[PDB]
């Protein structure tokens, strides 16, 4: 049972590092528009929720092709062990 | 500033002959000494002209012109024991030269090298020269295949040999090129794929026939 | 292409239907091999000059039974 | 004195002084700091060493390795794009293992690849290579094809001596002497 | 004195004197401090020397080992990096216990790299070996390779005794003289 | 005087040293504080230290364990990674408890990785191990063979006599006497 | 006073004094505070200190055990992590229990290990053990094997006297006079 | 400075003797020693001309010679446990020379050697040679397997040895080379694994491997 | 001479080697051919062999 607690203590590895940069892109913008605002303040709480979705949406293409190259090595390393 | 003081400090692997065509030549022992004295020659440190002879590469310059002028010719090797007097390893069974011809043939072998003061021939036996190249590749239990023909042995060595086996096989190949020269006899060493080394039979009907030996081999399963 | 000076059939893993059609011009009469007798393998270098009497070694020495 | 080439590399301008000194010209190598090296030869001398940078390709492109197109620090990293980092750091640690032998100068080492088989059922190919060689002259290098054949023979799954090719030659002779001054 | 090579590394410089001084040419090295090493040689062996760096492909380039293309670093490693970073370090150990000998001044050892079996369906098949070695000189060397087999043999899981290939020879000639300075 | 070495490591030094003096040359160990040590030898044994560096590979490289490829600092660690860091911690330990023995000087103990045996329904194979032995002289160490193999049989799970392989030799000749320093 | 060692560690000096001494040369031990220990010796016989460096490996490294490879401080610890930080804590617990005996010096022990005996359906396979000794002169130590057999035959669970094999021998000849300066 | 003060403290393991071409050779006892030597007279602190001679390198370099002036020679090795008297070990069973040409060959082999003063020839027996060698190898329990044939004998042990009986082997091959020569009888340790390691095969002048239960195979009569 | 080296055959190509010696095919059963033999033989009296083979492996036969 010892492969039984590894496959599982690998993927809470890998939601650690499969969501820790898209959040912290989707905060330091956060940093950035607030930030930004120690002179001309001029704020509207609605505004970097767009700004935010770029953000995110643009590391999250450029972060596209390894997120998919660890789903699949993952995907199939556990079902080599699962079958074999 | 003379020139066996410009070489190295041991003055044991050079040795300085002087020549009759008002030279002077430098006989070195190998290639790496031969480069040696090379670029001393060559960066110009010296007034008179001089030249950097070896045995491996002084046969070949006069084979080159022995096969212009003599041709048919029977022979093996010139070694150069003694560089003041070398020794020619002349065929005795293969050739028809009279004495007063061989008188000709070591006159106009002196004046092709300036260094030499008379070049001796003798006749070295044609039958002993193969034979002791088979009674040593007996010896090391070596495969092999022997292919007699006129003017000339050659012993193939085919299959799938080990290292040991190759060991011994270069050892003894180089050792035997130093004393005779590859003109009579002549190795064939390769490497194919089969567990027979270079033998094959073939099974009919009483046991089996030896085959007689080709170009062509069976691929091995094994 | 073909190069062996002399006269003989080299098998490389023939299936023994394939290796008897090859005896079937010296033997001058057609062979039939069972089903059962089709699954041995053989592989050398062979000679037909007296195949009745290579067939005989061979029957006994791979084990078989013959009739013509 | 007129110029021809800067910006070279040092890699790059010892091989155009050594094959423009084979040639009777003789070249210098002028330093410059932060911009690069050149050469410059003689007036007389220009035109036969125009023709020679025509002629021998002049300057070298950078020798080019199969692992710099798939480079470790990018950030995928596909099967296909380790079976071949893998095998051309093997084809480069093989010809380093051979400058080591007796009496060899400089060694080429190329292996098959083989990239799709591992993703479908059919089963690998057999694996080829071939190797080049340059020999010290004063050898009998008839004899040094089997050496090489049977060390390249079992340093991989299972090759033949069939599919293993080396092709070697001797060095050419050595130039030990200064080309000349053209006197003008 | 005109200087051929600048900005070296201490173990390629000590390579290229070492071979300049086998050719009767003498060099000296410069320190320049960060900037690396830098070797000078006289004027009229400038013209050999030149040749002899275009012979011998100097600067010599670093040694190349398999643990390189695949660094620790990755957060994710698939069994192809693990089983290859594994091979790459038992490659350096049987070399690095071969210097240890009687007799021995270099070896270098080579193991064959398979890959797919530990994650297709297939059965891995046997491992092949391949060794070089340098001996000093008036030492049985033909007596010496049946040892290194019997080494080589039970260090793995199931070798046989000809899936291992030695290729050893013994050392040159030593270099004791000084060179010479060269007059004019 | 002339440098040929610098910036390098305690260990190092005293290795080079004893190159050195093996061959009738005399250095001289420098400190330079956290610059390292520096190894300075006389003018006419210039040309043949460089000769004794180049045919020994000196500097040594630090010596390589498979456990430094697989860092117990990592978070999360496959079986493949653990079962290979199991065996070089027992193949350390056998060669440390190796010296102790009586004669015994140096030793070095190999093993064989049997890594993917439990991932796929084949059982797992026998283990192979191999050593070597430096003994002192004055020893007939033909019968010094058999108490290593009794001692290393049933030191694991099941081995066979004809699957230990031990390769042992008497030590090198003792140098006692100064090397002399050259007239001049 | 030529240092050849510094830097050393308290029981790291007292193995290389202990070494120098049994060839009849006389070191010095000094402490530098921060830096640890340091050892130097005469002019005269610095020669053989090195080749005696160089020979016996000095200075010593610390004795590798299995449970530094598993360290108890980590976040997670697999059952395979968890089944060696046991073995290798009665691994040097006979070590410690059996040097109360009567007439040994120094011991050591290993145990066979066994991890994937658990994972899967198959039964543990048998536990070998093997022990290494070093007894006082003057004892009948053929008689004392059956001792050290029959004290490690029931600490686990089902051994055979066929799979425990002890190896023991007596101590060298002591040492008690001192070296001697040397006189010039 | 003399020579016999220019080497180490240990004035025993070298031996300096005074040559008769107003030289001065230094006889060393092996390779390790004989480059401890060779540094001296390389690195230039001695003013006269010096030579260094050895065992191996003074037997590999006199065996040229008789390869090239007296060919198809049967000899064994030449002794230099007193370096101005060598005894040279000529063969009893293979010449044909007499008392006035071994004469003039002890005078022509001394004149290539400058500090030696008289070679002394004997004849040493053949069989001797060879049944010190079967005996030796019949005291080590190795099994082997003796080739007789023209001109040398050959010792042929092979098989799948342990490690055991390869160090009890190495022991008596180089005490045997060091005091009989690799030139008559000749030794091959060709270790390989059990050739036709898993199947079942019929031996003897009529042969066949099983490559499976159901496949045979007719390759040469195992 | 002559003979066979058996390595773990299974008594079916173990006596098609004897069916040389024996001037006749023989023929085995199917639970006769199971058991299985090791080791190096030798033909030279193999009527004698098979009625001491036959004995110490515990078999019938019939010609």
């Amino acid at each position: 049972m010892d492969d039984l607690v590894f496959a599982g203590n690998k993927a809470l590895y890998l939601v650690l590092i499969l969501s820790g940069w898209p959040t912290i892109v989707a905060t330091i913008i956060g940093l950035l528009v607030g930030l930004f605002q120690t002179v001309t303040q001029l704020q509207e709480q609605t505004l970097p929720f767009g700004i935010k979705l770029l953000g995110v949406c643009l590391c999250l293409f450029l972060l596209s092709g390894w997120y998919g190259e660890v789903l699949l090595s993952y995907g199939r390393q556990v079902i080599f062990l699962a079958l074999a | 500033a003379e020139l066996d003081s410009l070489l190295g400090q041991e003055k044991e692997r050079f040795q300085v002959l002087p020549g009759r065509d008002k030279m002077l030549y430098v006989a070195a022992q190998n290639e790496r000494d031969t480069l040696w004295a090379r670029q001393v020659l060559a960066r110009g440190d010296y007034d008179k002209n001089a030249r950097v002879i070896n045995e491996n590469e002084e046969n070949k310059r006069i084979s080159i012109w022995l096969d212009t002028y003599y041709p048919q010719l029977a022979y093996y090797r010139i070694h150069f024991d003694e560089p003041r007097k070398p020794v020619f390893w002349l065929s005795r069974q293969r050739n028809t030269m009279s004495k007063k011809e061989l008188e000709v043939l070591s006159q106009k072998l002196r004046a092709l090298m300036p260094y030499a003061d008379s070049v001796n021939i003798t006749l070295m036996d044609d039958v002993t020269a193969a034979g002791q190249a088979e009674a040593g590749l007996k010896q090391q239990a070596l495969p092999y295949s022997r292919r007699n023909h006129k003017g000339g042995v050659t012993f193939v060595i085919q299959g799938a040999l080990d290292d040991v086996e190759i060991l011994r096989a270069r050892q003894f190949v180089d050792s035997y090129y130093r004393t005779w020269g590859g003109r009579y006899v002549q190795f064939a060493i390769e490497l194919k794929d089969d567990w027979l080394k270079g033998r094959s039979f073939q099974y009919g009907a009483e046991g089996y026939i030896k085959m007689s030996p080709g170009h062509w081999y069976f691929p091995s399963p094994l | 292409k073909i190069p062996v000076t002399g006269s003989g059939f080299v098998a490389k893993d023939d299936s023994l239907r394939t290796f008897f059609d090859a005896m079937a011009l010296q033997l001058k009469e057609p062979v039939i091999v069972s089903k059962m007798a089709a699954r041995k393998k053989i592989t050398g270098n062979f000679e037909f000059h007296d195949p009745n009497a290579l067939l005989e070694k061979l029957s006994l020495q791979l084990g078989l039974i013959w009739y013509f | 004195d007129k110029d021809l080439l800067k910006g070279l590399d040092q890699e790059q301008a010892n091989e155009v002084i050594a094959v423009l000194q084979m040639h009777n010209i003789e070249a210098n190598k002028i330093d410059s700091g932060k911009l690069g090296y050149s050469i410059t030869v003689a007036e007389p001398d220009f035109t036969a060493a125009v023709y020679w940078i025509k002629t021998y390709q002049l300057p070298p492109r950078p020798r080019v390795e199969i692992a710099q197109m798939f480079p470790a620090d990018s950030l995928v990293s596909s099967p296909r794009a380790e079976k071949a980092r893998l095998y051309s750091a093997i084809e480069q640690r093989l010809e380093q293992s051979l400058q080591t032998m007796e009496g060899v100068l400089s060694a080429r080492v190329h292996i098959s690849y083989d990239i799709d088989a591992g993703e479908n059922g059919r089963p690998p190919k057999p694996v080829h290579l071939s190797a080049l060689a340059v020999y010290e002259r004063g050898s009998p290098l008839a004899h040094q094809i089997s050496d090489i054949k049977r060390f390249l023979k079992n340093s991989f799954a299972d090759v033949d001596y069939d599919n293993i090719s080396v092709v070697l030659s001797e060095r050419s002779d050595a130039q030990l002497q200064a080309p000349g001054t053209p006197v003008k």
